[PDB]
This record gives structure tokens, C-alpha cells and sequence, in this order.
């Protein structure tokens, strides 16, 4: 569970992601598309790749977007993620496997924009990234 | 991933005694219904996902004979599948579904021989499904 | 979620389980120990690491009937697995990425034993072997 | 895993500019916080688990050493390794942790780094370490 130490944690980052969404997106996901070149499949009306992209630019906004609000939700995470998870179970079905590999490249992202980013704040994050794969992971099946 | 001299043995027996179309058949649907998310290219299908179903036999055709030129030379597997790798990145299919058919081949390797499928035989056919998804994925770029 | 249905096909496979305890539990154990070496090192009091050991029969024994235990606790599952999931992310320390590893392998056990593994009750499993993992692997950190 | 030319040449020469003890020795502290499970064998440490404790130090020095002799031959280090890897199983140590250290030092790199740590970059670490992994695993029996 998130305890109370780490919820504090969780969200004044989710005000610094809310801040630098398209950037830190589009940061997220290139690093995703070289480290793992199959998960471009799922944007084959893509015109490039790379963070400079501007299609990579607003995807990578709305998902940070999406995942700052999550922050202010702690509590009910569940229910506040059912709409993204119908429609990543239900309509784009991208295979569960890839929630986990994104979370490991958002954390690097982090690493290189934030001023400092100690193991403690590091575990805190990751903790959050997983509760959010898992809840995206519900409706596959 | 590398086979053993028994275990490239053991592969190739298993070849011999095997219905190829009907064993793969199976295989096709037992992913469909186990992990709905790989259906995701398969649209043609209809919602007609059974094993005896004329399009899933008509897959089961192809990936057989794939499976038949990974056999047929398993030292060279990787050399001799860059185009039909290439190919898949090209379709669009995420790499993480080759491990999940590999689990499905298990089971029904499982219902075929029974008692006969002791750990040894199961840990041969794990690392050749393992050899396959491998060399699937080595050309996607 | 686990469905009405899927509910009962649980159920009723926790009863084959609780009367096949020790045969299932160490033919599962070995097929892990077998497929993936690294997890015989949780184990360095084992004389030996075959389903005909009496260390494995034993331990696989307790692993299923804890298994055929949570069966009848479907509707409160967080609850009634919380004191092993202590006992594994506290006390034993065992990676998490080992409890998806062991499902995969008591599914091809489940597929040697029964009568019957159609798709529909494999998915029903599977999912239910996915919760499983997932609460035992909420007390790591 | 492979390397190619130019991912060779981007990790020789971090080598090159990064202190190998004090790297490792974040990395670790990384490790021991962000994934608690993998102190299990280190009970010796006495739960001092910073970079700058004597026995982290101790342990860095050991861990940098093996990465050396892998970074001065990146195409043998499979063959260099089958003894550090056997070694590995008799002390007890689960393969998965290896992952789990890459991702951590992947982390450190980006605070070394910062901007400079683009796609790139980051996919040639995450290789690097994949194969390190890969070799330190190929032992186990
Ligand atoms: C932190 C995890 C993730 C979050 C919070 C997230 C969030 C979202 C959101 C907010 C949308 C748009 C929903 C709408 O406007 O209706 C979306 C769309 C999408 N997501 Fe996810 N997503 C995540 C991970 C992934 C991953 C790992 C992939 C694929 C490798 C992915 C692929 C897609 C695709 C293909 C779309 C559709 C985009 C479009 O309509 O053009 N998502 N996601
Ligand atoms: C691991 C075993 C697999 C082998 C050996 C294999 C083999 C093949 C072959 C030989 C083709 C024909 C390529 C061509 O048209 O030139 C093909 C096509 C394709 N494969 Fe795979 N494949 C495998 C697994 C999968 C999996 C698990 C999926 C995804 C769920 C997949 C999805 C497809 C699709 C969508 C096509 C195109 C079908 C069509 O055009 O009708 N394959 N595969
Ligand atoms: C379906 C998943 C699992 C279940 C239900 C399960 C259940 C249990 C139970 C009931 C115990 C004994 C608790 C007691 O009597 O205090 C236990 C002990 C243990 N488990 Fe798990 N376990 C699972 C998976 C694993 C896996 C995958 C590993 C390791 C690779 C593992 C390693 C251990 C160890 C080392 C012990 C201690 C045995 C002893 O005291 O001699 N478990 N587990
Ligand atoms: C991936 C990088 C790694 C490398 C290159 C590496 C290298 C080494 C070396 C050179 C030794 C000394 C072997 C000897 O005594 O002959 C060692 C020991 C050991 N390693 Fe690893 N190792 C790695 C990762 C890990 C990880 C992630 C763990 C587990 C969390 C681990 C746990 C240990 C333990 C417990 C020892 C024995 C320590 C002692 O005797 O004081 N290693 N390792």
C-alpha cells in the first residue's frame, strides 16, 4: 500500500508532472519506442518517433495528464482509472506486458529532469507506477 | 536462448508424432481466449476464434510451416527468420504475444502426451517456444 | 473480475486440488525447479529437487492446500491471503517476479491431471492465479 | 543480446568517465531501497544500506571489477562469465535481481548524465546491462 509518507510524495510530484506534461510525454515515450521498438505498433499514424515529433508531443501530454490527476486520487484510485482501463482492455487492446516496460522509462525520465531524486522518493514513484499498470491491466479479460 | 543435443532431440520426435495444422489449431485458440488481447490483428476472423474454424485453420497452416523450418535447422533459426520477423513488425504484432502462444503450445502439448510430459520434456519445449519468440523479435527495429 | 461463472469453475477446482494436494503440488514444484533453476535457490535444505522427493511433496502439499483455502474466499481474497502475503514479502523475501512464473507452471500440471482443460475454464484459472500473485506480492515494500 | 559497433563504443567510454566504485555503490543503495527483496543475502550489512557504508563500498568494489572484465571483451562475456555465473547459484542469488540492479543503474547514469542521456544513449546502457544479465544467468542448473 501507499503509505501516508508516500502519498505526500506522490503528489507534489504529480504538480511538477502536471507542469512539464508534453515535454516529459514526449521524453517518455521516445525512450519507450528505442528501448522497446514494439510498442511503435500501436501508433502506425505516427509520422516519426522521436520526443521532437509533434504526434509523440500530444499523445505524451495527454498521458501525463492522465496520470496527474491520478495523483490527487489516491484514495480511490480504482474507480477513478475505470474509464482508461475499458478502453485499453476493451477497445485498444495493447498487451498488459507493455504497462510495466513504459513505468521503468517514466522513471528515467524523471531522473533526468528532476533537481534531485533520492531511492526513497524513487520507491515511492515506482509504487504508484505499479498500482497504476495494475488498475489499466483490469479489463483484458 | 540454446538447445541441448537431447533437448533439439526431443524437439524433433515431437514433430514426427503431432498433427502440425490440428495441434497448432488448438494452440491459436486456446490464446485467443486465454489472452483476448492478442486477437487485437485478427479482425477478419469474425468473433470465430475455434480451433476447427476455417480461419483460425487457415493461420494454423502458416505458423505450422514456420514452425517446421525452425525444426528442420534449430542452429540456425534466428539467421534463417530475419524476413518473417521483419515481416511481423511490419503486420503490427507486439512481440510479448510469441511468449504467450509459447504457453498455450505447452498446455496443449500437456493434453496430448499427459503423464509422459514430465519436467524434462517441459523444460525442452519451454526454451525451443522461447528460441522462437527470440528469433521473432530479433529483426524488429 | 472474476465473473459468476468464473467464480463457480474456481470452486470446483479448489475441491480437485484439496483431494490431490501433495501429487499436484510437487509435480508443479518441479516443473518450476526445472524451468527455472534460480528458484531451487529458496530451497538450500532440499535433498533433492524431484516431484518423487519427500521435501518437495511436503512443501507441495502445503503450497495446494493453501491454494484449495483460498477457493472459499473468493469474494474476500486481500483478507484471507494476508498473513502469507506478511510472511513472503517480510520473512522469506522471495523475488515477486517468481509467484507468475509458478502459475504458469501449475496450469501445465492442472493440464496433465485433468480430464478436461477446455480454454474457457484454462482463462478462468489463469485469472484467478493472476490474483493470487498480486496479493502475495502487496507486502514487499 | 548484442551489442553493436556503436553501442560498444557508447560504454567503453562511460566507463571512461564515470568513478566505477561510487556508481556501483549508488546503484546498489538504489536497489536495496526501491526493491527491498533483493537484500536477502546481505543480512551481513546490518541494515546499513548508503552508498558511503563500508560494507555497500565493499560490495561496489566487487561488482565494478566483474564489469570491467566484461566492458574490456563485450564479445566473449558469456564465456568470461560461466564461472562468476556458477558462483552466483552457490551463494543463492536469484537471477532477477540482476534485471532489477541494470534498471537502478540505468537510473544513476541519468543523474550522471542528465540531458545527454537520450534515447539512444539509454537504449545501449539497457542492452549492456540485458546482456550482463544474460551472462551471469547462463550457469545456473
Ligand atoms: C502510464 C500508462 C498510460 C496511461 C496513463 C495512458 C493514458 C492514455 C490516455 C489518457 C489515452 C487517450 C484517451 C482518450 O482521449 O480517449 C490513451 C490512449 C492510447 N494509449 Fe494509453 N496510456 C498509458 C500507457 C499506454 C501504453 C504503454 C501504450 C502502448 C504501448 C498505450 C497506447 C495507447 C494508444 C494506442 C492510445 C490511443 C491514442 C489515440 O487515440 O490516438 N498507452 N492512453
Ligand atoms: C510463434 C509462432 C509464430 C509463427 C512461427 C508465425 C508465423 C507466421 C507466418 C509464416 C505468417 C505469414 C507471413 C506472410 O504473410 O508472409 C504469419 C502471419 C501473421 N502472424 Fe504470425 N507467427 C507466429 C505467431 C504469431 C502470433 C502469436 C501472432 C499474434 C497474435 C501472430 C500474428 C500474425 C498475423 C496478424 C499475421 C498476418 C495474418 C494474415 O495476413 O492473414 N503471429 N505468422
Ligand atoms: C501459489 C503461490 C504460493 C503459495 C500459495 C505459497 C504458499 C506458501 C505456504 C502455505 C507456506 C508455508 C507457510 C507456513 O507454514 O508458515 C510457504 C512457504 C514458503 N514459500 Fe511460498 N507459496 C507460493 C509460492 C512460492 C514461490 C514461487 C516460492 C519460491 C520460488 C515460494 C517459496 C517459499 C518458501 C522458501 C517457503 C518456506 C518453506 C519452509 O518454511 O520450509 N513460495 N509458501
Ligand atoms: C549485475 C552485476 C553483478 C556483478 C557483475 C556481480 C559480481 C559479483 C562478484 C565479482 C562477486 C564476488 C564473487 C566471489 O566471491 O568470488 C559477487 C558476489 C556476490 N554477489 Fe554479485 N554481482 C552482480 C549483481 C548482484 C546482485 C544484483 C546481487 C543480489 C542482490 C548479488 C549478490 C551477491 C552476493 C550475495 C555475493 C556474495 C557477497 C559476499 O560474499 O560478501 N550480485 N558478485
Amino acid at each position: 500500500v501507499l503509505s501516508s509518507q508516500n502519498k505526500k510524495a506522490i503528489e507534489e510530484l504529480g504538480n511538477l508532472i502536471k507542469a512539464n506534461a508534453e515535454a516529459w510525454g514526449a521524453d517518455a515515450l521516445a525512450r519507450l519506442f528505442e528501448l522497446h521498438p514494439q510498442t511503435k505498433t500501436y501508433f502506425s499514424k505516427f509520422s516519426g518517433f522521436e520526443a521532437c515529433n509533434e504526434q509523440v508531443k500530444k499523445h505524451g501530454k495527454r498521458v501525463m495528464n492522465a496520470l496527474a490527476d491520478a495523483t490527487h486520487h489516491l484514495d480511490n484510485l480504482h474507480l477513478h482509472l475505470e474509464d482508461l482501463a475499458r478502453k485499453h482492455g476493451e477497445n485498444l487492446l495493447v498487451d498488459p506486458h507493455n504497462f510495466h516496460l513504459f513505468a521503468d522509462c517514466i522513471v528515467v525520465t524523471l531522473a533526468v529532469n528532476l533537481q534531485a531524486f533520492t531511492p526513497v522518493t524513487h520507491c515511492a514513484v515506482d509504487k504508484f507506477l505499479e498500482l497504476v499498470a495494475y488498475e489499466l491491466s483490469s479489463c483484458y479479460r | 536462448v540454446k538447445l541441448s543435443e537431447d533437448q533439439e532431440h526431443y524437439i524433433k520426435g515431437v514433430w514426427k508424432d503431432v498433427d502440425h495444422k490440428q495441434i497448432t489449431a488448438k494452440a491459436l485458440e486456446r490464446v485467443f481466449v486465454v489472452y483476448p488481447w492478442t486477437t487485437r490483428l485478427f479482425s477478419k476472423l469474425q468473433g470465430l476464434f475455434s480451433a476447427n474454424d476455417i480461419g483460425v485453420q487457415q493461420h494454423a497452416d502458416k505458423v505450422q510451416r514456420a514452425l517446421g523450418e525452425a525444426i528442420d535447422d534449430l542452429k540456425k533459426v534466428e539467421i534463417n527468420f530475419q524476413n518473417l520477423s521483419g515481416k511481423h513488425q511490419e503486420i503490427g504484432v507486439d512481440t510479448q504475444n510469441f511468449k504467450l502462444l509459447g504457453q498455450t503450445f505447452m498446455v496443449e502439448l500437456a493434453l496430448h502426451y499427459k503423464k509422459t510430459f514430465r519436467p524434462k520434456e517441459h523444460a525442452a519445449a519451454y526454451k525451443f517456444f522461447r528460441l522462437v519468440a527470440e528469433a521473432l523479435s530479433s529483426n524488429y527495429h
